[PDB]
C-alpha cells in the first residue's frame, strides 16, 4: 500500500500544536526522539533476550543504554517503549482508511486489529526517519546489537 | 467494534506487567505492542483493544496522542505506593478528564500481593507510610467520579480477569 508520510506528519504536527498556543512542536520533538529511539533500543534488547533466553540485569541494561547514548550523542531513557507517533496513527482517519483498504476481504475484528498494529509499526518508523534523521532505525539497531555484544 | 482500553498511571505501578500478564491467556518483553482479545460477556463476543502508556510518565507532550477515541481508561496505582495513589487524584484523573471528560475510567490498584509483605510494610513504614486500603481507595474512586474501583495482582493473577471484564462493562454505554 502507499501513504503520503508528509501529509501524515502535517496532521501529527497539527495535533501537537493544539497542546500549547504558539503551536510549539520543539518539546514534543525532543521527547518523541529520545522515546522512539529508546523503545527501538529496548525492542532490540527484547529480541536478543527472547532468542537467547538470556536475562540481562538492569545494571547491564544501563551500560548498554549509555553506550548507545554515547554512540548516538542523544539522551536516552531505558523506560522508553511507547511512541506518540504510533499512538497518533491509531486514531488517525487517513491512516485507518489505509488500514481498511489493506484488510480487504478480512474484517475479523482481531485480524483487522493486528493488521493495524503491524501497519502502525511500519508507518511510524517511516515517519520517524523522515523527520528525525539523527540516526536511522537500522543503524540504531546495529549500534545496540554491538553494545549488547560488548557488554552482555 | 473494538473497544479501546488505555492503561494510565505512574511508572513502577506495573502497567506493562499488567497487560502482559493478562495477554498470556514466554519471554516478558519491555515493549508491549497493541494487543486485542475477544472476551465473552453476557453471551456476546466483544473485542478488547489494549494500549500501554508505559514510559511516558513524564513526557507530557507524548501522552495526549494516546487519548483520542478511548472508550475506557484504567487509572492505575500501586497499593504499596502512596505516591502513585496520590498522583491519580493529582495528575492522572485530571489529565484524562481534561482530554476525555465523557470517557469512563476504572480506578485500579495493583501489586496487592505486596500488601501482604513485611519487607514492603517495613520499607514503607519508613517515610511514615502504610499500604493503601480498598476503603480509602473507593472514597477516592468516589471523589474522582471513577465508574468503579478494582484491584489485582499481575503476579498472582488474582482479580486480573475481573479488571478487564469491568473495563468492557464500563465501555458498553
Amino acid at each position: 500500500f502507499v501513504i503520503n508520510h508528509g501529509k501524515l506528519t502535517n496532521q501529527l504536527l497539527q495535533a501537537v500544536a493544539k497542546q500549547t498556543r504558539n503551536g510549539d512542536t520543539q518539546q514534543w520533538f525532543q521527547q518523541e526522539q529520545t522515546t522512539y529511539i529508546s523503545r527501538t533500543v529496548n525492542r532490540t534488547l527484547d529480541d536478543y533476550c527472547r532468542s537467547n533466553n538470556s536475562v540481562i540485569s538492569k545494571e547491564t541494561k544501563g551500560h548498554i543504554f549509555r553506550a548507545v547514548e554515547n554512540a548516538l550523542q542523544q539522551p536516552l531513557d531505558m523506560n522508553g517503549a511507547q511512541s506518540s507517533i504510533g499512538h497518533f496513527l491509531q486514531s488517525n482517519k487517513y491512516f485507518n482508511q489505509k488500514v481498511d483498504e489493506q484488510c480487504g476481504k478480512r474484517v475479523d475484528p482481531i485480524t483487522r486489529f493486528n493488521t493495524q498494529t503491524k501497519m502502525i509499526e511500519q508507518v511510524s518508523q517511516e515517519i520517524f526517519e523522515r523527520n528525525f534523521s539523527g540516526f536511522k532505525v537500522s543503524e540504531i539497531k546495529a549500534i545496540t546489537q554491538n553494545a549488547i555484544l560488548e557488554h552482555v | 467494534q473494538t473497544i479501546k482500553c488505555v492503561v494510565v498511571g505512574d511508572g513502577a505501578v506495573g502497567k506493562t506487567c499488567l497487560l502482559i500478564s493478562y495477554t498470556t491467556n514466554e519471554y516478558v518483553p519491555t515493549v508491549f505492542d497493541n494487543y486485542a482479545v475477544t472476551v465473552m460477556i453476557g453471551g456476546e463476543p466483544y473485542t478488547l483493544g489494549l494500549f500501554d502508556t508505559a514510559g511516558q510518565e513524564d513526557y507530557d507532550r507524548l501522552r495526549p496522542l494516546s487519548y483520542p477515541q478511548t472508550d475506557v481508561f484504567l487509572v492505575c496505582f500501586s497499593v504499596v505506593s502512596p505516591s502513585s495513589f496520590e498522583n491519580v487524584k493529582e495528575k492522572w484523573v485530571p489529565e484524562i478528564t481534561h482530554h476525555c471528560p465523557k470517557t469512563p475510567f476504572l480506578l485500579v490498584g495493583t501489586q496487592i500481593d505486596l500488601r501482604d509483605d513485611p519487607s514492603t510494610i517495613e520499607k514503607l513504614a519508613k517515610n511514615k507510610q502504610k499500604p493503601i486500603t480498598p476503603e480509602t481507595a473507593e472514597k477516592l474512586a468516589r471523589d474522582l467520579k471513577a465508574v468503579k474501583y478494582v484491584e489485582c495482582s499481575a503476579l498472582t493473577q488474582k482479580g486480573l480477569k475481573n479488571v478487564f471484564d469491568e473495563a468492557i462493562l464500563a465501555a458498553l454505554e
